[PDB]
RNA sequence: UAAGGCUAAAUACCGGCACGAGACCGAUAGUCAACAAGUACCGUAAGGGAAAGUUGAAAAGAACUUUGAAGAGAGAGUUCA
RNA sequence: UACCCACCCGACCCGUCUUGAAACACGGACCAAGGAGUCUAACACGUGCGCGAGUCGGGGGCUCGCACGAAAGCCGCCGUGGCGCAAUGAAGGUGAAGGCCGGCGCGCUCGCCGGCCGAGGUGGGAUCCCGAGGCCUCUCCAGUCCGCCGAGGGCGCACCACCGGCCCGUCUCGCCCGCCGCGCCGGGGAGGUGGAGCACGAGCGCACGUGUUAGGACCCGAAAGAUGGUGAACUAUGCCUGGG
RNA sequence: GCGAAAGACUAAUCGAACCAUCUAGUAGCUGGUUCCCUCCGAAGUUUCCCUCAGGAUAGCUGGCGCUCUCGCACACGCAGU
RNA sequence: CCCGGCUCGCUGGCGUGAGCCGGGCGUGGAAUGGAGUGCCUAGUGGGCCACUUUUGGUAAGCAGAACUGGCGCUGCGGGAUG
RNA sequence: GGUGGAGCCGCCGCAGGUGCAGAUCUUGGUGGUAGUAGCAAAUAUUCAAACGAGAACUUUGAAGGCCGAAGUGGAGAAGGG
RNA sequence: CAUGAAUGGAUGAACGAGAUUCCCACUGUCCCUACCUACUAUCCAGCGAAACCACAGCCAAGGGAACGGGCUUGGCGGAAU
RNA sequence: CCUCACGAUCCUUCUGACCUUUUGGGUUUUAAGCAGGAGGUGUCAGAAAAGUUACCACAGGGAUAACUGGCUUGUGGCGGC
RNA sequence: GAUUGUUCACCCACUAAUAGGGAACGUGAGCUGGGUUUAGACCGUCGUGAGACAGGUUAGUUUUACCCUACUGAUGAUGUG
């Protein structure tokens, strides 16, 4: 029963939320699961970039994040064949390898 | 907190509130936004207006990223640059026109709002307005356009 | 289930209890409802004060000047 | 056996800051004093404002504090604002300028003393003209926040242009029975 | 680049094993269940399903005398009570 | 004042629905303990606080085995993003400035070129400023200090009323166009009208209150509907086999 | 299902069994709705509704304020006249 | 209110008219009282009675309106009781 | 003041499952009714003794009686355990 | 009003815990009640419930939610059973 | 001549602009828009809708009947001038 | 007294007369249960039908007093040493 101008509010609480509620206590627990692994990760392969291979340079796609720049998937193929490091080999020297990237300029 | 709430000071009264009248029965209205056309219409149609009826033409996935385009006004452009590059001019003796790359600030087009402080621009931007166009050109300066 | 069907019983009371106002009115009232070719000549009439100024300034310094010498006269 | 309405006898006014923030509370306690015994209505209007809620005084932006201190005359005086001085992006030739407020903030603070101006409080302000002479009271406009948009007599009510509460407006909200000619009517 | 296939990691856990904690409840509350509780008990059966915590610090839990068929008493005694 | 008793006056039993209850209206033998406007989300306005054209807050991250910690602190993360900073159209899309002066196109209420000012004006406007004149002061006069009163005169916030102006949609009417192209191209004008618009801003976040909803939703209350199951030890028939 | 037919009977239950769940089903309708003091104080009328035991909107109510006025020898404004 | 003057694409033999700028002038019947304005918003939406007016009805403690006043929301003195 | 035997409150802030006479409220307890209604379906008991603290009611003896072999008699099924 | 032919019409021996009417016989059904018997109730020993209950319990009239126990005015009122 | 002679959303159709969208470009169909008319809701602010229950059920209602009681007294009865 | 569920009615007979009424249209924990007014049935009419019928017809559970009062009887009661 409306009242003198509030709004429309549709909200969704129809279907049945009681039962399927996420309650996040967990939250500052799971910060500390992730950091252990985090950490028993890079003692583990001691020498080695702790946030893992190299990954490159690329281009966000659609017009409104045009002039972004990410850290991409991995380095193309056709990338790699003029620095001149074989595609199975790079695997190995923490060097990302994206099979997928059409290189267009 | 429960400690200020009007529900304290309705003890002992006895219908809570609510009128021993017509008492706080369930659901009297309806269920939600129920009888927009029925028997609620004085509301939806005095308060909002435009609620119930289609209108205009459909366009089926619309993605807004297609559609981006932020504005500036020239009543802050001096802004987006630190003012010393502005102090840095209307001296110099030069016409130096410092460059602004309204793109490189995040927005894809300049209108042409308020007064624009007499001095030489370059103000590179996807999308100009024709105003914005004359106040810059009057001031002297050039609208350069960006892909 | 038959009930009563009308009444203005206490009605009096109630919209007299804020006291009936009569709408207050202010000098400069709203020109909407004016017939438009009044307007639409009144608005020129209005646009081009401004053009003929300087005869208004001249022709008030002599009736200033006229009547500061119809004051000084006096005295 | 008297026959007054005791309907609104009692005046509904502020007469103490409803907030607890000590500072406030102490120069209320100063121009709980001035007020009383000097002539000037001058701190009555300023007492009469510390006890008002922020949504009651308004931020003075500083451009808006330009034009009224540009003003032929009112050269020399300092501006009073019982509330904040914002800055403004959107002005750049700022004149020197003496004023008094409860705040400042930061980057309008910069912008003041730059140019050669002085920045007071209202306790500094008591010792400089306890009369106020020499001032000049401003506020900024209370008819600004948003929310008195959708105040007046309703949408949808003829020719009464106000704007209505809708969860997110486009294409498909409220451009229907009532807003076109073409379906329903229209106000 | 379909019509065939394999794959750790972040992800989920009102069952289970083993723990830790609490601005929680405190015996009509908190789980039905602080106890021989899913027990006693009802129903042909599917199922239903309780009540019920506290002597004292230590049993030192009242020997003995007496009245009574006996239950119960009167004295005595134990006890900080 | 509270225990018992006495007297004079008063005095019908509470809760409830109700035009009306002491009611020949209903609930109520008595006493203990239990017992009913809650939380979440979403708005709205009011209020407090931080910062302020910005401001966050989340998720992450960096710091612990927590005792207090599953806290606190910190991070171009702080802006990826939300909300705000700009509207208006169904949409292609456009998009908030005017004034003035001089000069040049025939000042043609049209088009272009140089300079100045910049958010227009009217009426109220808290109200500050200036203030004629007074009002004394132990003398006649002179005269600088100090205020009180102060006719009259000025700036004029906020806000309200009005007139203007600008943006977009639509219409009408009419003019000149620019020319990387050709004009079923694009561009400007005047007048009216639609708009949740601009016309030197006020938001963001965090609290608390009130109200409205969606939620079991202030507590208790149906006759029903659905999904799976257990029953012929009673009784209803049929059958099989016995007994009278 | 079964009925030599009464809607009979189907484990004290039958115009449609019993058990658990969906389930705190829905209720414009009954019933209840827990401490004091202080200040203000109504309505049963308007239009619309498958509206007539209910709502929606009007009023009437309260709270919150604000804008000013001037009893501070120096007031405009309003009104159940 | 009274003068003076500007503006017009309306109106017209001229003037109308309206709009502007600029000056010139104060208590305009009695009695009362500080006024203006914006936000949220609960309850209510079964009513009843009396003077007077009045519609059905034969009449009603009946049905239905007007105007005010009450009762509901409210005790006290009086009407024995209400 | 008393009994009671181990913990408790004042102030400044925060948080609630926070105040009961009532709901044919829930659970438990207890009255008035009241020492009242009642212990009335199938004819029936009596004497003496024994035992015993205690006998209308047990046991033995004696007497009167009923069930009357389509049984209140003698044996089984199902059921009970 | 409004019968009627297998929505069967008309008949009808036997039969009926089927519905009526009349007569004979009979009778405590009645004029009109009376007494007799058994078991009760009744009193006692023993044992002992329940429904129900705002507070409660003498009337007339008045008013009143238009039939009071309570209120107004009268009438009156004597323990425990 | 004046005061009545009429109709929302959605849907459908017709008409209008060398209109806009038809989605990675382009051309045609087609469809979707925009602006006006029409197709209709007579319960006329606009549900797509027949019964019966004496086998019945539930929530309620003295807001709504069938008894009594009141007020009234037409009618009925009784009585005057 | 005859008929009738009847109030009401009509007659027979007697008489002095067979006047009219009230008491919740006196009186169901006083009776009876014939009539209405459940469920079974039967006809007529109506209804396409379930069914309807102040149209007939037959069959159809009538609870509780021990409480207070009133009343009827029954003991008593304060006073009178
Ligand atoms: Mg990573
Ligand atoms: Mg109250
Ligand atoms: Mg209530
Ligand atoms: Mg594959
Ligand atoms: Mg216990
Ligand atoms: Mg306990
Ligand atoms: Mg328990
Ligand atoms: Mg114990
Ligand atoms: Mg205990
Ligand atoms: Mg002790
Ligand atoms: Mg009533
Ligand atoms: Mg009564
Ligand atoms: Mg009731
Ligand atoms: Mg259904
Ligand atoms: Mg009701
Ligand atoms: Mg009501
Ligand atoms: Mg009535
Ligand atoms: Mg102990
Ligand atoms: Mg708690
Ligand atoms: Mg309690
Ligand atoms: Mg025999
Ligand atoms: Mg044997
Ligand atoms: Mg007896
Ligand atoms: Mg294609
Ligand atoms: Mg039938
Ligand atoms: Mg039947
Ligand atoms: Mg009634
Ligand atoms: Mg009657
Ligand atoms: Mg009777
Ligand atoms: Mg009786
Ligand atoms: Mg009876
Ligand atoms: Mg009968
Ligand atoms: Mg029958
Ligand atoms: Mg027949
Ligand atoms: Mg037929």
């Amino acid at each position: 029963a409306p009242s003198r101008n509030g709004m429309i509010l549709k909200p969704h609480f129809h279907k049945d939320w009681q039962r399927r509620v996420a309650t996040w206590f967990n939250q500052p627990a799971r910060k500390i699961r992730r950091r252990k692994a985090r950490q028993a990760k890079a003692r583990r392969i001691a020498p080695r970039p702790a946030s893992g291979p190299l990954r490159p340079v690329v281009r966000c796609p659609t017009v409104r994040y045009h002039t972004k720049v990410r850290a991409g998937r991995g380095f193309s193929l056709e990338e790699l064949r003029v620095a001149g490091i074989h595609k199975k080999v790079a695997r190995t020297i923490g060097i990302s390898v994206d099979p997928r990237r059409r290189n267009k300029c | 907190p429960s400690r200020l709430r009007k529900t304290r000071k309705l003890r002992g009264h006895v219908s809570h509130g609510h009128g021993r009248i017509g008492k706080h029965r369930k659901h009297p209205g309806g269920r939600g936004n129920a009888g927009g056309m029925h028997h609620h219409r004085i509301n939806f149609d005095k308060y909002h207006p435009g609620y119930f009826g289609k209108v205009g033409m459909r366009h089926y996935h619309l993605k807004r990223n297609q559609s981006f385009c932020p504005t500036v006004n020239l009543d802050k452009l001096w802004t987006l640059v630190s003012e010393q590059t502005r102090i840095n001019a209307a001296k110099n003796k030069t016409g130096a026109a410092p460059i602004i790359d309204v793109v490189r600030s995040g927005y894809y087009k300049v209108l042409g709002k308020g007064k624009l402080p007499k001095q030489p621009v370059i103000v590179k931007a996807k999308f100009f307005s024709r105003r914005a166009e004359e106040k810059i050109k009057g001031v002297g300066g050039a609208c350069v356009l960006v892909a | 289930a038959k009930s009563k069907n009308h009444t203005t019983h206490n009605q009096s009371r109630k919209w007299h209890r804020n006291g009936i106002k009569k709408p207050r009115s202010q000098r400069y009232e709203s020109l909407k409802g004016v017939d438009p070719k009044f307007l639409r000549n009144m608005r020129f009439a209005k646009k081009h004060n401004k053009k003929g100024l300087k005869k208004m300034q001249a022709n008030n310094a002599k009736a200033m000047s006229a009547r500061a010498e119809a004051i000084k006269a006096l005295v | 056996g008297v026959d007054i309405r005791h309907n609104k006898d009692r005046k509904v006014r502020r007469k103490e800051p409803k907030s607890q923030d000590i500072y406030l509370r102490l120069l209320v306690k100063l121009y709980r004093f001035l007020a009383r015994r000097t002539n000037s209505t001058f701190n009555q209007v300023v007492l009469k404002r510390l006890f008002m809620s922020r949504t009651n005084r308004p931020p003075l932006s500083l451009s808006r504090m330009i034009r009224k201190m540009k003003l032929p005359g009112r050269e020399g005086k300092t501006a009073v604002v019982v509330g904040t001085i914002t800055d403004d992006v959107r002005v750049q030739e700022v004149p020197k300028l003496k004023v008094c407020a409860l705040r400042v903030s930061s980057r309008a603070r910069s912008r003041i003393l730059k140019a050669g101006g002085k920045i007071l409080t209202f306790d500094q302000l008591a010792l400089d003209s306890p009369k106020g002479c020499g001032t000049v009271l401003l506020s900024g406009p209370r008819k600004g926040r948003e929310v008195y948009r959708h105040f007046g007599k309703a949408p949808g009510t003829p020719h009464s242009h106000t704007k209505p509460y809708v969860r997110s407006k486009g294409r498909k909200f409220e451009r229907a029975r009532g807003r076109r000619a073409s379906r329903g009517y229209k106000n």
